[PDB]
RNA sequence: UAUGUGAUGGAACCUCUCCGGAUAAUUCUAUCUCUUCUG
């Protein structure tokens, strides 16, 4: 199919669709089987039983009335939510506002920290852009939520697969679509500071708790999060409140009051969030991708994206087992 | 008229693409092109997405009248204009196209600029004939003095040129040479002599009788020649200024100004001719010359931002007597017909009476420094989205610096925050802020010079991206670029500058200035932009504290809120998904009035605290942070992020992780979200009707709404081969 | 009040929020972009999209109403205010009227060429000219009121008063106003200035 | 292209007021593609 350069020409041959309606045509398709496309926009695909999660700074162009407003010139009055700014946009700042916290650079005590793989380069496998049309199968599907990565020990397999003789079929090819990078060994320390001004005590307490989580959990950083790289932990050493007095008890009580006011004794979402931050150090836990189109004879696992959508997941239910953290799809053969 | 039509056409293309927010930027960019010269012109290109394929620039690759490339359309228009009109050059074409586009912007794009501009002017011209006989006198000239000299600009200057009907431009001769008018020199000289003699003369325009008095008695016998730039004729540079909003910390609605500024090092010849009945120079003239030789006074317009400082060098003079040396004088006609042969040297030893005080300031920066130059970023072939400001010196190469306007703004903001005077009305106020810096109906008592970086600074490429919250990864191809100057705690950046204050300033203002300078040195205010990302931090020594051992102030949120936490147990015989999705909450708490920025502490509803937090980061698993440079052509090898061979972690990554976890906890909105996107999906071949699409075809060149139906048939021209039936019967019998 | 009821007080051009309670977006935009927001903390709020009846695509009636309200307030309660308040109110009214007059003059200039091909079409163009004349008369009123209170610095009459009186006279003469022209002439006579010629005689005015 | 017993216009600084600022982790897995001929 040679696509038309632009617009509709008087004489183009395409396929149309007509219903009763008001005797009009609603869509244009080049061939009999093609992209059906979607009416409506992703902005209003959020569930109806959830508070407004759209950005506090919005875009009017959800309809093409962006033109009527723009020509009218009233563009600074139809932006922002009628209620105001969320806690995240207030603390970190938006385009019109300014953030009240600043993060500095992190340095090392010595000039040369230890590097993994004895200083050699690591040949990572192919990484491709996520496809949004997997958790949203049908035209009536809703947005599942934010995406988070789990912790594991899969970097050992990547390192072992690299630094291997090219004769072995298990080696990683040095194609143009790959990328070779360096890494820093574990247990290497970096030091930095965070500067803040004009913060309420509950904001300060929440920020301190976010920076310093419980010892069980850890944060994630850097390239190749899906492969297990970048699990880091941040420690808080001292708070400089200046001339004004400050005690940790008031910070804890204020954070408790704010969290109680916000969540109002709801624990499902928080439990799911805290399950995703668990640091799994077991070397016997394997996480991979289904590897679409399972082939060959024998069991060869039950994986495969097309195969997985036929028996246990199904289009109606794939908005489930994905919002439940730490769930597997297939057993070890 | 051709320029107006071209401007209108260009304004149409931008409007059509939906890019009306860059018309003023292009209006300044065309004058930057004027300065940049045409012979070696090479406009930038795209960001080179994918592996090696360049992309399309967001301004230079706009389709205009079927000419996709603006870079060639502009050249073709210039060639056509040069062919049509004689005595035509690149500079005039660019100037005409610039003003025209500025007019189109002011016309079609409102709210992009400020305008209470006309106040306290009104032109006045008075004349009056005498009513009484003036009389007769008996004192006349008996001596003549010719004084040589040169004026060298040690700081960029600015002389305003304005007509009744590029708002402001530096005045220059029709041949391009920079010009220093004699009116400015006479005014400066009379102001200095009035300061020396402590007078308050105004000259009252035309009065009944001549004013007399020493100020009008000495300028009546002084002749000054007009001067021109001896070694400089190039077009000047453009400087930009903004006005911030103290409450929000951002620019105002229409705060943006432009002003052409001359270079540094232009030599202006000096000529003075004094004819009076005295055998020695007046003391006031010698005092003024002593003041000028040290460069302690300002000569140009924008003196509030430290501009127009000139130094006088190579002073020499000769005295002529018209009573006995008339022939010697008439031989050279006073030194204007023929240059004088023998010159005598003048001492003019010293003077320490000038009313300004110079204090040097040195500030060391311990982080990368960046300042944005949007107009210059569109003419550099390197293609970077942001680049640092540079100037030119006629003595010696680009010099990186921080403009003195930014330093003045920082000082004013610091003083206002300290004394809570950033919101009070300043009409008839006379407070500390209205005294140090002045208000509209007053002037200032401080002159702030530019801060020149000392050493050999180096630039670096820094990359940034926006990671969507729904699907992890870049929300668009739009990578961001910058060229900061590399700075580390061990290898700091040193800034040097001069601040001039008036001798008549009271002690309280001096103490306030000292406190503001102390706060600046301590590091309450970063230099340049991107201050929240760790760029340009003063007094930053994160390694002073000997690391953080264990943790202090530890509490568990899950235990206090009775979270089950679903401890559970993992199984070895299952393969888990690498990523999951977190369901949204129910309640989002929004507020209308965030805390202000103009007050250091104002507890209208709750207490506020300000300080800093010391942290430490360690890696449980190997970490990968790529650099901006690669070694290879096909398989690009990467190295770890470093600042001149020193490994470090940018603050943007930590900001992003902390922010994302923050929306995870507090159930805030999705700050980065591609809300303008529609999915496609596919139609299944069969499925209560599986398919119901009718067959129709587009009609002739009638109204586009009409469309005629059709019936589907079969067609040939997609086959394999044509032959007799024997070949068809032989097609089989392969095997099986 | 039968007015907008958004301004806190005529002599202090501030708005204590509450502007968004109205439905007209043009009124909100005008009250926000040309007045002090008051308060001590930034205000971040907006209206709801998908509003019908369009936006009327112009601001001239609202600006004219603001100018008329400011002049009426100055006429009624101008004695109690201090000098700074009078100066501020007069300057703001002059700026708004000048913007309206410039917009109307530009619109008339562009419409003149188009109506030239309409075979001498007497239509709403006449009403636009009448509106321009009314705006000119209001500008003359504002200029005269501003000139009447200029502080006399120095022994002689300041130039500012002379230029203000000349501008007021020009506006009144161009607007075909008789009472305002007479008032301007009376003010000029008391200033001892004699720039007027025999054609612009005080007796004829 | 002046009109003559009378010209301090070298007799006047386009001056004054305004942080090119704000927001963004150089990151990453599900297909793609429509005409098949009674089977
Ligand atoms: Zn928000
Ligand atoms: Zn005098
Ligand atoms: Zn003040």
């Amino acid at each position: 199919i040679l696509p038309k350069d632009g617009e509709l020409r008087p004489g183009d041959l395409v396929y149309f669709r007509e219903d009763k309606k008001t005797n009009t045509v609603t869509d244009i398709i080049p061939v009999r089987i093609s992209r059906t496309v979607d009416d409506e926009v992703l902005a209003r695909k959020i569930p109806d039983d959830v508070g407004d999660v759209r950005p506090c700074v919005r875009e009017i162009l959800d309809k093409e009335k962006q033109k009527e407003i723009a020509d009218a010139g009233v563009k600074e009055v139809f932006q922002h939510h009628p209620d105001g700014l969320c806690p995240a946009c207030s603390l970190f700042g938006t385009t019109f506002y300014k953030g009240r916290i600043a993060f500095g650079f992190a340095f090392h005590k010595d000039k040369d920290p230890e590097l993994a793989n004895n200083g050699k380069h690591i040949t990572l496998p192919l990484l491709e852009r996520p496809r949004p049309t997997w958790s949203m199968p049908k035209k009536e599907s809703r947005v599942p939520g934010r995406k988070f990565y789990v912790h594991h020990q899969g970097w050992e397999r990547v390192i072992k697969h690299s630094n291997l003789d090219e004769s072995d079929p298990n080696a990683t090819k040095q194609t143009v679509n790959n990328r070779s990078v360096q890494a820093i060994k574990e247990e290497q320390k970096f030091q930095f500071e965070v500067r803040f001004e004009n913060l309420r005590e509950w904001e300060l307490g929440l920020l301190v708790y976010v920076l310093q989580l419980e010892p069980q959990f850890a944060h994630k950083l850097g390239m190749g999060k899906a492969l297990g790289f970048g699990s880091v932990r941040i420690r808080v050493g001292e708070i400089h409140s200046g001339p004004k007095e400050l005690d940790e008890s008031r910070l804890v009580s204020s954070a408790m009051k704010k969290m109680e006011e916000i969540w109002d004794r709801d624990k499902n979402v928080l439990e799911k969030l805290f399950r995703l931050l668990y640091f799994n150090e077991s070397k016997d836990i394997k996480v991979r991708y289904p590897k679409l189109q399972k082939e060959k004879e024998e069991e060869e696992e039950e994986s495969g994206y097309m195969e997985l959508a036929k028996e246990e997941y199904q289009p109606e239910q794939r908005r489930n087992k994905l919002t439940n953290p730490w769930e597997g799809w297939g057993n070890i053969l | 008229n051709n320029m107006l039509n071209l401007a209108g056409t260009i304004s149409e293309a931008f409007e059509r693409e939906d890019k009306l927010v860059h018309l003023r930027l292009f209006a300044d960019t065309v004058r930057e092109l004027r300065r940049s010269d045409i012979e070696t012109l090479d406009l930038p290109k795209g960001h080179a997405d994918r592996l090696g394929k360049p992309s399309d620039h967001f301004i230079w690759d706009i389709e205009i009248n079927k000419k996709v490339k603006l870079r060639n359309w502009l050249f073709w228009i210039f060639n056509e204009f040069r062919d049509t009109y004689a005595y035509f050059d690149w500079r005039t074409f660019c100037e005409a196209l610039g003003q025209a586009l500025y007019l189109e912007a002011k016309k079609q794009v409102p709210n992009q600029f400020s305008s209470e501009r006309p106040v306290g002017a009104t032109p006045a011209m008075e004349v009056k004939t005498p009513e009484h006989d003036p009389g007769r006198a008996a004192q006349g000239p008996r001596y003549e003095w010719l004084i040589k000299g040169e004026l060298v600009s040690q700081t960029p200057f600015f002389f305003g040129w304005s007509t009744e009907a590029t708002n402001l431009k530096l005045l220059a001769a029709r041949d391009g040479r920079l010009r220093l008018p004699l009116s400015v020199l006479r005014g400066i000289l009379r102001r200095d002599i009035k300061v020396v003699l402590d007078n308050k003369c105004r000259a009252e325009l035309a009065m009944k009788q001549p004013c007399s008095c020493p100020v009008c008695n000495l300028m009546k016998k002084i002749t000054i020649r007009d001067s021109f730039s001896s070694n400089y004729a190039e077009p000047p540079k453009i400087r930009h200024k903004i006005r911030l909003d103290p409450k929000s910390g951002t620019v105002a609605k229409g705060a943006l100004f432009d002003s052409e500024v001359g270079p540094r090092g232009v030599v202006f010849p000096f000529e003075l001719r004094l004819r009076s009945a005295d055998d020695t120079l007046p003391q006031a003239l010698k005092t003024v010359f002593s003041w000028w030789q040290q460069g302690t006074v300002s000569f140009s317009g924008d003196a509030g931002t430290g501009k127009g400082i000139f130094c006088l060098r190579n002073l020499k003079s000769i005295r002529w007597d018209l009573k006995t040396e008339m022939d010697k004088y008439a031989a050279t006609l006073g030194g204007r017909k023929t240059p004088v042969g023998k010159w005598d040297k003048c001492h003019i030893p010293d003077d320490k009476t000038y009313p300004w005080v110079k204090e040097t300031v040195e500030i060391s920066v311990c982080s990368p420094f960046i300042t944005k130059d949007p107009v210059n970023s569109l003419i550099d072939s390197a293609g970077y989205d942001a680049i640092c400001y540079t100037t030119v010196d006629l003595e010696k190469k680009d010099i990186y610096l921080l403009k003195g306007e930014s330093f003045r703004g920082m000082l004013r903001t610091a003083v206002g925050r300290g004394e809570n005077l950033l919101l009070r009305e300043h009409e008839d106020c006379s407070c500390t802020l209205c005294r140090i810096f002045g208000n509209e109906h007053n002037a200032g008592k401080i002159r702030v010079e530019d801060f020149i970086i000392q050493g050999e600074p180096r630039t670096k490429l820094v990359d940034r991206v926006a990671i969507d919250r729904f699907t992890a990864g870049a929300k668009d191809k739009f990578k961001f670029d910058a060229a900061p100057i590399v700075g580390t705690p061990t290898n700091k950046l040193k800034f040097r500058g001069n601040i001039w204050i008036h001798r008549d300033l009271d002690g309280l203002a001096c103490e306030s200035l000292k406190l503001a300078l102390e706060d600046i040195e301590n590091g309450l205010y970063p230099f340049g932009g991107l201050g929240n990302a760790g760029f340009g931090w003063v007094n930053y020594n994160p390694l002073s504290h000997p690391a953080q051992e264990e943790n202090k102030a530890d509490f568990s949120l899950t235990k206090k809120m009775e979270l089950n936490w679903s401890m559970k147990e993992l199984s070895t015989d299952k393969i888990y998904w690498p990523h999951y999705f977190l369901p949204f909450g129910k309640k989002v708490l929004r507020e209308k009035t965030p805390p202000s920025h103009a007050c250091i502490d104002e507890n209208e509803d709750s207490e506020l605290y300000s300080g800093k937090i010391v942290c430490t980061l360690e890696t449980r698993t190997p970490l990968i942070i790529p650099d901006s440079e690669f070694q290879g052509e096909e398989h690009k090898s990467y190295d770890f992020f470093n600042l001149n061979g020193e490994l470090c972690i940018p603050g943007s990554e930590i900001r992003g992780m902390i922010s994302s976890v923050f929306e995870a906890l507090t159930n805030s909105c999705m700050r980065i979200f591609d809300e303008k996107k529609r999915l496609s999906w596919r139609m299944n071949p069969n499925k209560n009707r599986r398919e119901l699409d009718d067959f129709i075809p587009g009609r002739v060149t009638n109204d586009r709404k009409m469309e005629e139906m059709k019936e589907y048939r079969y067609p040939f021209y997609d086959q394999a081969i044509t032959a007799n039936d024997k070949q068809n019967k032989y097609f089989d019998q392969w095997e099986a | 009040s039968s007015a907008f009821s958004g301004l806190k007080i005529p002599e202090l051009s501030v708005d204590p929020a509450e502007v968004f309670k109205s439905d007209n977006p043009q009124l909100v935009s005008v009250l926000l972009d040309e007045f002090e927001l008051q308060e001590q903390r930034p205000f971040f709020s907006g209206l709801i999209p998908e509003k019908q009846i369009n936006i009327a695509l112009k601001k001239s009636p609202q600006l004219k109403k603001l100018a008329c309200h400011l002049l009426e307030a100055y006429e009624i309660n101008g004695r109690r205010w201090k000098h700074a308040d009078r100066r501020r109110v007069l300057e703001k009214a002059i700026r708004l009227l000048e913007k309206v007059s410039n917009e109307l003059k530009g619109d008339i200039q562009k419409l003149e060429n188009n109506v030239k091909e309409s075979g001498k079409d007497s239509e709403e163009l006449n009403k636009t000219r009448e509106k321009h004349g009314e705006i000119l008369a209001d500008m003359g009123r504002a200029y005269l009121h501003r000139a009447k209170i200029i502080r006399p610095k120095g022994f002689t009459i300041p130039a500012k008063k002379k230029e203000s009186l000349r501008k007021a006279l020009d506006f009144c003469k161009e607007a075909k106003a008789r009472h305002l022209a007479g008032l301007v002439g009376l003010e000029m006579d008391r200033c001892d200035m004699s720039d007027f010629d025999s054609e612009n005689s005080l007796e004829k005015l």
